[PDB]
């Protein structure tokens, strides 16, 4: 009587410590290189901005209407998204961004500004609802009449609410000196913020800026988070894009990248710009940069592991 | 490997077992026959799956971004986080190829010591009725039948029974 | 006669390779998960900043002033700690934070600012010594007489010492343009700051903010690190709160944060705001931000390392 | 374990064996007696303290405070602060699971290896004397009382000595 | 017949999981300590940069003439680099730093700027090239005559090749009010640069600094990069250093920082500022700052790899 | 190590063995000499070699400068740089320290199997003729010249041819 092992007539090679390349009976990767190229989102509330951009939400340009308020576990950014319609951007703004990525979406709140010898209705051609229009979050205050003086005024609001307050404001930059002082009257304009934790001035630039969207004037759009209790005042001479409702986060939710579709019917945890990596791997080769729970990203694209004697045939 | 047995003193396996990873290859005078010893195949295929659990574990842990396809940061900081990324991934892909390595040399070792046990537990169930024959192979000292082989296998086999009759040939 | 190895009646699972839960006859934990609730202090010269701000240290409000030149190993911030009287806060704030948490305490020296034409005793209701007073380590530079002129002015000073210099100053924003011009004349008022490796310009910006400690008009406090036979020169026109003293580093320290008392009966290296781990342990569970010399944080609660060999009872 | 014998060929430990790691128990005709090997248990414990003594050595780097308990520092800087440590902590928690698992790996087989040599050691000792049970236990061929198992464990047995009888026994 | 193995009188001892100080047969070392003082650049275009700051090749101080449009695969910079004349600092000039360090070099084009009504001929002792001069990439725009208003202008560039366009203008602060109404004319002065996606207003801050170069006045350097098809456009009205030339990125480079000569014959791909590591060893104790393809840095002098048995002799 | 030979039951290195890691020392009626297995030592070079050859592998990645040693970068972020840097440099050291002595431990280990693979083949080979002494020798029982030696070593010897004579010896 003999004894003895099993052997195949075409094994895999793996490698080990002391050897590359050694033939074994079976093995296995460990390294996923497969992926599903869409954004699996099964068993999740989904927002996909479109040709939203996040921060849009916050200040209302036209494209954004449908997500002042939005509600989800997954936020989807795409690259036709715009964060403005009048040319602008934000200060701080992937801070900003990577604040309302884990939010879970937004719930807005009237802050209460209320005044007096000014006009409150700007609008513009570059953000149109069946006519000239503005961010709808916002007001554009400006003087009543052309030339007139924009009286230095104060308005404050209170966060009455039990988790901080998102406010934006905005800084108008005219196209001149001159187109400047037809909205808010002439010489030197000042904005100053502050809170308990917070203090910032704003003097407005006038000059010519490349057009974009028609417009060669800009607006400086600014944020802060304004704690429960805690009050945030305004001080301002012109040139002042108003807040009118507060920012208050939901929860908590994760925001991706990404130019594929969205698919209701695969469920998946680990994302990135191309799809859903679905895989109970410990490692990927795909992207670096994915987001989620994940396998470990490493630059082998494959590591076999064996799972079976060495193979040795006759 | 370790063990010197699998690709060591027993020169090959065989294709044609496919009942199991170890077996018994006998021959009597009815002929021979193969089978698979199922006892010494489980717990090699038990120490392999435990591994393989270990490697299919679901991490929860999330992260989340912190810099834009879209929109890239700001340069500076954009190269801090870069480098860290690839700080990270330098040590990550070093863990999975030494991960790998080594649980590649310790399956190659365990599957050649499973074999080891099995010859040696088969050597002391024989006694002094048989010679090893330095390939795996015991040379038995007197007859034994297909009842006789098949007792061996399931650990049946009375050495004092044949006592007599294999001592009375070796010498 | 019979081999044998010994086993005992209840033994301990660990985990392998290739078995999760197998029982060794003793085993030992790897994981640190008991917390000793104190800053365990013992041989090394501690400061308790207490209801003093670290920065304040610098400027030196009252709730700083035995801080003023303090000396230790360890720098303990607890929650009750300010910064300021006179509200404001600093720039780049937790950069000097930092910087004082690895200095070993600080070390005060006159830099030498005579004035003329102005009064120098600016004082407040909010910084109280037996009176209205202000920082102990500047001064608050005024016109002579209400809405006289403040005059352009330029202060310099050298390091003269072989370590760089802390040098600290504050930009006064006014609770109005009006309150502003009292106390430094009308007009735009101008600050620079330049050394050998700075330049900066400070305009103040009065305006209205919530009130802090009764006042709606704030202090900034900017800062430079001064090198060795370089010199730092200040050009203002007002608004502006001078430094009577430099500060130098001592040499080496670590700061912590902690809401627990000290303990100078036992000795630790490791510090969170939970208190001290005391281990010899490689892991620990309890806080992933500690600091000082600290076993790896990781998030098992347990690891449990063989010490014995398999336990295989009857 | 990769030696087969601890959960082996020998079934079960001995929880009576209080005085050592490995033993010998012997039975004659003055009945049965049982004393531990001083010499295989102390390479045991010799090792697994060396293992032990690498995981309880002192790190004496420092690493400050970066971020902050009492005013979160700046959002963004945060993030990046927050998802380096994260990344830290997923290698360290991979680290020392690892190295736990594989540790507990070698030391369990480290306690069935010296075992073994202890088993084969006694073997030799005992040459052409006995022969092996299977179950760790060596029948002896002749009469062996108290001083000849004391003489077998403090390594004085002399083979030859016997050697007429066992052998004159065994056939 | 007996078996055995061999053994040497002088053995060397390693470390292994259970013991430390094991004598066996022969082992190597694994932790590279060994540095090769020189920059190892064989079979690489080097440029080292000596006395001229790397930033100093985009607006060009006589220093960097010869390396207005480099080429380069490994770029050296050196404590006596300087990247200026006129005294001044980059803003974020570290980002710039490493830009320029992966660039491969650059090229330059002129950007188009006609002028008319004012000088453009601005020089100062401190750039001498046989005469009062400047920086060679740039213009240093003035009145026609002292005290002479500068108009209000405009300015701009169009990127039309195929790669982003560093652009870089500079701001001129005058050692007083009224040396820059002589060169500028009087009042508040306005620089605006806007692109498709920048946005940043600059006024200029008249003051004493230290006498850098025998000069109290200062020039702060911005740039911004272009991208293909965009616009920059720049809007100013005085103490404006303004862009001659566009500078365009060539490909790929690395870039160092050393105090030790080049070596055009030894070969190598892990620098640090005292040399080059050229080593096949995983480890080096060297320098945790080295860059380019390296030995990863640990903490150990040494580390010895068993590369025989265990030695035993007798 | 964990098979019990190399510093084990067989005493001692042998310090004039220069021509082979192990190998066979003789002694007949000629007297006695020593030569070195190739194929066993060929094997362990071999293995450590592949060890060698892991280790010496030039990894391409590449690492820019993110901070700087003339003009430092903002303490701030070159604070989150230096902790950054000091985090990865815990996680090498770690790496570096536990790879190598992990290797190490299997590097000796490695050498203490291959020599118990060549005992126990040897005295596969001998059968019946010959008794383990328990220090690494067998004891001959029959008469063994210089051929005869030669002929174990390059695996030639034929027990049976012998096989009367060393049994006719141990009884
Ligand atoms: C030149 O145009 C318009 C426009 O953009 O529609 C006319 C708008 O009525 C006017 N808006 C207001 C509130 O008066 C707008 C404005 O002059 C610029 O957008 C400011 O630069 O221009
Ligand atoms: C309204 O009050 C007081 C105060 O805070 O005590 C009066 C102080 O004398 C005055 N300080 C000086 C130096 O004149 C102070 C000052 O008007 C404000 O604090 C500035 O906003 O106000
Ligand atoms: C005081 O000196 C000089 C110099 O630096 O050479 C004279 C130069 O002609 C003048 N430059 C111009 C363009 O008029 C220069 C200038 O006044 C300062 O450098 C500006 O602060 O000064
Ligand atoms: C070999 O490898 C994989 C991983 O264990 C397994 O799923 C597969 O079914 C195995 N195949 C055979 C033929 O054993
Ligand atoms: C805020 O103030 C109200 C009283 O107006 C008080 O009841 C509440 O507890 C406060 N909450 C916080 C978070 O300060
Ligand atoms: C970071 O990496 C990405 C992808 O590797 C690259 O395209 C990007 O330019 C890098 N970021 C910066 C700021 O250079
Ligand atoms: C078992 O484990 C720990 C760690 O080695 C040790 O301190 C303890 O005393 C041991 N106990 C016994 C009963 O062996
Ligand atoms: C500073 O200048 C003095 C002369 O005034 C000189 O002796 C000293 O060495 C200098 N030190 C430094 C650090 O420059
Ligand atoms: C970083 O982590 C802490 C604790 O996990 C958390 O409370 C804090 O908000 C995080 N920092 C930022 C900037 O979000
Ligand atoms: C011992 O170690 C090194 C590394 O393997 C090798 O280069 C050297 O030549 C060896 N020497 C001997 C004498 O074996
Ligand atoms: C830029 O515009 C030209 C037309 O003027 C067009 O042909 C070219 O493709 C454009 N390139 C990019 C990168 O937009
Ligand atoms: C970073 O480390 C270097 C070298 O260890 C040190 O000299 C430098 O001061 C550190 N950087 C900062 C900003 O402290």
């Amino acid at each position: 009587i003999c004894l003895g092992h099993h052997a195949v007539s075409n094994g895999t090679k793996v490698n080990t410590l002391t050897e590359r390349g050694v033939e074994v009976v079976n093995a296995t990767e460990t390294v996923e290189r497969t992926n599903i190229p869409r954004i699996c989102s099964k068993g999740k509330r989904t927002v996909d901005l479109g040709q939203c951009g996040l921060l849009g939400t916050i200040t209302g340009p036209p494209q954004c209407d449908q997500f002042l308020e939005f509600s989800a576990d997954l936020i989807i950014e795409r690259r036709e998204g715009s964060d403005v319609c009048y040319p602008g951007k934000f200060v701080n703004e992937e801070a900003l961004r990577q604040i309302l990525r884990e939010s879970g979406g937004i719930d807005k709140e009237a802050m209460g500004f209320t005044y007096s010898g000014i006009r409150t209705n700007g609008a513009t051609s570059a953000c149109r609802r069946s006519g000239s229009s503005f961010y709808a979050e916002m007001k554009w205050l400006l003087s009543n009449t052309d030339n007139a003086a924009f009286p230095q005024m104060t308005k404050s609001y209170k966060n009455t609410r039990k988790s901080p307050a998102l406010i934006v404001w905005g800084i108008h930059h005219s196209k001149s000196t001159a187109e400047q002082t037809t909205l808010y009257g002439s010489g030197n304009k000042l904005v100053t913020v502050g809170s308990s934790n917070y203090q910032q001035s704003f003097v407005p630039s006038p000059g010519a800026r490349p057009q974009v969207n028609g417009l060669s004037s800009r607006i400086d759009f600014h944020w802060l988070m304004l704690n429960p209790n805690d009050t945030v005042t305004f001080s301002f001479n012109g040139a002042f894009i108003a807040p009118d409702r507060a920012s208050f986060l939901r929860g908590k939710s994760m925001g991706i990248q990404s130019g594929v579709q969205v698919d209701a019917n695969c469920e998946g945890d680990c994302y990135h710009s191309g799809g859903t990596i679905i895989s109970n791997l410990p490692f990927q080769n795909i992207d670096s940069r994915a987001v989620g729970k994940c396998p470990r990203y490493v630059k082998q694209r494959s590591l076999l592991l064996a799972t079976g004697m060495k193979n040795v045939p006759e | 490997g370790l063990f010197g047995a699998i690709a060591g003193f027993i020169e090959n396996g065989w294709e044609g077992l496919i009942d199991g990873w170890y077996g018994f290859r006998h021959q009597n005078a009815q002929g021979e026959g193969t089978a698979a010893d199922y006892k010494s195949t489980q717990s090699a295929i038990d120490q392999i799956t435990g591994k393989l659990n270990r490697l299919i574990e679901k991490t929860n842990q999330q992260f989340e971004l912190i810099d834009n396809e879209f929109n890239e940061v700001e340069k500076q900081i954009g190269n801090v986080i870069n480098w860290t990324r690839d700080s990270i991934t330098e040590v990550w892909s070093y863990n999975a190829e030494l991960l790998v390595a080594m649980e590649n040399q310790h399956t190659i070792d365990l599957a050649d010591s499973e074999m080891d046990k099995l010859y040696e537990r088969v050597k002391r169930q024989l006694r002094e009725n048989a010679e090893e024959d330095g390939t795996g192979c015991f040379e038995i000292f007197h007859k034994c039948d297909d009842d006789c082989m098949a007792s061996i296998r399931n650990n049946t086999y009375d050495h004092s029974k044949y006592r007599e009759e294999a001592m009375q040939n070796r010498i």
